[PDB]
């Protein structure tokens, strides 16, 4: 262990085609963060089909080529990867997972969450305005949009009147705006009592 | 085996609170569940 | 209390759902929901919707009007 250079070791294992017996000599180790470590780590956890380890393997060590190993994940027909390769390419960027869907993939769960905490907030309506060509839980779509805050302004609320006349009643959240808009107000008229209260107090 | 095996068996059984819930919620279009009840009472209720 | 009551027992809920908002709000928005819950159909109606409206959008009027107050007499005194 100490006093081996890691790096000059992985290195013979690898075109040996038969590095796995040293999967446990990665177990303990694995702290030096290292990047035939994971590198290969990985490839082992892919071909092997391990994602607890594989998912743990890197849920604190961050040093391997955050790109082409999600390359061979998409490949897969197991989606278990291909649920991770959209993960791994996602990766505290939650853009790319999204924006890289379509038929496959769409799943009416996850994507229905992660793009919640997003921030390029315009993305609402790709996706919303996706999800009425091709979607009909446009519902829960429109929906978990606009309860965060307001990301679903009036440019929304109306494209759907010129659009669809018939669906659009469902409404949880457009009135959770409504007294939020109604209460920021009661505070808000509060403080300019405030101001008068006091005002013509000290001015009377 | 045993992965792929895992594999089929799934496609075989059948703020941070707010959004938590709306999301283990879902449900409401396949019949209106926020009509009977669960969608509509939760989401209206921890959304406000 | 008196509101979900005239939809299990009677259909002047117009006159009830409405002549309850007119005086200043006291019927918010927990209640004009409480009857979507059930009603798809049934709650068209609004005399009094609106007159909370351009109410909130009228008081929104004068305020705007104090805001420029406070811009004009403050850009005037300094710049």
């Amino acid at each position: 262990s100490p006093r081996l250079d890691h790096t000059r070791a992985v290195n013979y294992f690898s075109k040996v085609k038969q590095l796995p017996l040293v999967k446990p000599y990665l177990r303990s180790v694995q702290n030096h963060n290292n990047k035939s470590v994971n590198e290969s780590l990985n490839n082992l956890f892919i071909t092997e089909e391990d994602y607890q380890a594989l998912r743990t393997s890197i849920d604190a060590y961050d040093n391997f080529d955050n790109i082409s190993l999600a390359q061979r994940l998409e490949k897969h027909e197991l989606i278990e990867f291909r649920r991770i390769a959209a993960y791994l390419f996602k990766g505290n960027n939650r853009w790319k997972q999204s924006v890289e869907l379509c038929k496959k993939d769409s799943l009416y769960k996850d994507a229905m969450q992660y793009a919640s905490e997003s921030k390029d907030t315009e993305l609402a309506e790709e996706l919303l305005q996706w999800f009425l060509q091709e979607e009909k839980r446009e519902c829960f779509g429109a929906c978990l949009f606009t309860c965060y805050d307001l990301l679903r302004p009036d440019v929304v609320l109306e494209t759907a009147w010129r659009h669809n006349i018939m669906d659009f009643a469902m409404p949880y959240f457009i009135q959770v705006m409504k007294e939020y808009l109604t209460k920021v107000d009661k505070l808000d008229a509060s403080e300019s009592l405030r101001k008068e209260e006091e005002q013509a107090t000290e001015t009377q | 085996s045993e992965q792929v095996e895992k594999n089929k068996i799934n496609n075989r059984i059948a703020x941070x609170x707010x959004x938590x819930x709306x999301x283990x919620x879902x449900x409401x279009x396949x019949x209106x569940x926020x009509x009977x009840x669960x969608x509509x009472x939760x989401x209206x209720x921890x959304x406000x």
